[PDB]
């Protein structure tokens, strides 16, 4: 089974996003992504008219959304620039002026200048999380004085 | 004139099908695969018939029935996994007592490391085409758990890897809900700060591959200019993962699950898993060695866990 939602902005108008029963915030946020093109991120999600909070790993039908229920929608565009600290092997954190909507791959781009390493020789991590080239900083939920490890690649065959 | 195919992406929901053999399999399914070979712009043999394809989700049927069994909406997936599948179905698989390495080819050395590294591991994936897959590779039949590997961690039959970070990728998919661990650090300007972690970080540490130095604590360089001492005050998880830059390590038999060893450098090298049987295996791909001691470049340690408070 699949099953629709309605998702109401605060500008006030509506619309609809395909979901399947094993999906969470995660899968929404990226639907939304899909039909306004908005980061996951910047998406503040509530049930309405109940007004309370989603479960950011348990399935969307688990808790009370099913079909014919509606979720509010608000979205901070915010873009302020924050410090974070990068680690690399040895343990000396650097400090890197960055914003949630630049890259992982612009941030790659600054340590490796930083540290002296080809981009595509280390991984970044965040809670124990790979960070993905393309996605945005903000995916990763990185809060200022956050601090983000360099891990050094083996290159196996 | 025509034949009755079966179109599929999760090979759980069939899908009847009756292709028009004047048209390629494109023109009436858009990208298609027969067992990872790409057949989009093949007319149909005769041989076909009954026969089951992946396809492309390209109704709002085939998208439900692909995000249950593989917990992902990402477009190029398919292609990725039947891309990796169609080299992965033509590599060897051989065994010591259903343990499943692979003949070296493409640079495989990691990949088989890690394959053989969660065969001997407690864990449960959330995708239900990795636990399918998963559970079909301790018996045996891995290719298509080795093609999904590759596929999630968007690595390429071909290119070089490292098992660290396939682990990494791997136990984001992986219900580590359960597993808790409480650490200790001991600076002399800090104080004493205990930190709990949850999921993917209460199992895996850089810095040591000793398990029992781990417990009774490890130097780091702290904010505050000096050495603290990190230690583990308790741990709850079915196991750990320990690594550290490859160092000559030794391994004593009945004292840890398994290890990856690397020889190399940060450009090219080569990986050989280490497993504590009746005695100590070292396979290197195809080969099995067996020795009562060993000593050589370790990298990762795996441990068998259940639930430890220090005494301290
Ligand atoms: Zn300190």
């Amino acid at each position: 089974a699949g099953w629709d939602l309605t998702v109401k902005m605060l500008a006030g108008n509506e619309f609809q996003v395909s979901l399947s029963s094993s999906m969470s915030v995660s899968e929404l946020k990226a639907q939304i992504t899909q039909k306004i093109g908005v980061h996951a991120f910047q998406q503040r999600l509530a049930v309405h008219p109940s007004g309370v909070a989603l479960q950011d790993r348990v399935p969307l039908a688990s808790q009370g959304l099913g079909p014919g229920s509606t979720v509010l929608l608000v979205v901070d565009k915010c873009d302020e620039p924050l410090s974070i600290l990068v680690r690399n092997n040895k343990g000396r954190s650097s400090t890197y002026e960055v914003r949630l909507t630049q890259t992982v791959a612009h941030l790659k781009q600054q340590v490796s200048g930083l540290e002296g390493v080809q981009d595509d020789l280390f991984w970044l991590t965040f809670e124990g999380k790979p960070l993905e080239d393309q996605l945005p900083l903000g995916e990763y939920g990185l809060k200022p004085l956050s601090t983000v490890f360099m891990n050094l690649r083996l290159r196996g065959g | 004139r025509t034949i009755k195919v079966f179109t599929t992406v999760d090979n759980i929901n069939l899908h009847t099908q009756v292709v028009d053999m004047s048209m390629t399999y494109g023109q009436q399914f858009g990208p298609t695969y027969l067992d990872g070979a790409d057949v989009t712009k093949i007319k149909p043999h005769n041989s076909h018939e009954g026969k089951t394809f992946y396809v492309l989700p390209n109704d709002d049927t085939l998208r439900v029935e692909a995000f249950e069994y593989y917990h992902t909406t990402d477009p190029s997936f398919l292609g990725r996994y039947m891309s990796a599948l169609n080299h992965t179905k033509k590599w060897k698989y051989p065994q010591v007592n259903g343990l499943t390495s692979i003949k070296w080819a493409d640079n495989n050395s990691y990949l088989a490391t890690a394959l053989l590294t969660l065969q001997q591991i407690e864990l449960k994936f959330n995708p239900p085409a990795l636990q399918d897959a998963y559970y079909r590779a301790r018996a045996g039949e891995a290719a298509n758990f080795c093609a999904l590997i590759l596929a999630y961690c968007n690595k390429t039959v071909g290119e070089l890897g490292d098992v660290r970070e396939t682990m990494s990728y791997l136990f984001q998919h992986a219900n580590l809900d359960s597993c808790k661990r409480v650490l200790n650090v001991v600076c002399k300007t800090c104080g004493q700060q205990q930190t709990t972690l949850k999921g993917v970080e209460a199992v895996m540490y850089m810095g040591t591959l000793s398990y029992e130095q781990f417990k009774k604590g490890v130097q780091i360089p702290c904010t505050c200019g000096k050495q603290a001492t990190k230690y583990l005050v308790q741990q709850e998880s079915p196991f750990v993962m320990m690594s550290a830059p490859p160092a000559q390590y030794e391994l004593k038999h009945g004292t840890f699950t398994c290890a990856s060893e690397y020889t190399g450098n940060y450009q090219c090298g080569h990986y050989k898993h280490i497993t504590s049987k009746e005695t100590l295996y070292c396979i290197d791909g195809a080969l099995l060695t067996k020795s009562s001691e060993y000593k050589g470049p370790i990298t990762d340690v795996f441990y068998k866990e259940n639930s430890y408070t220090t005494t301290i």
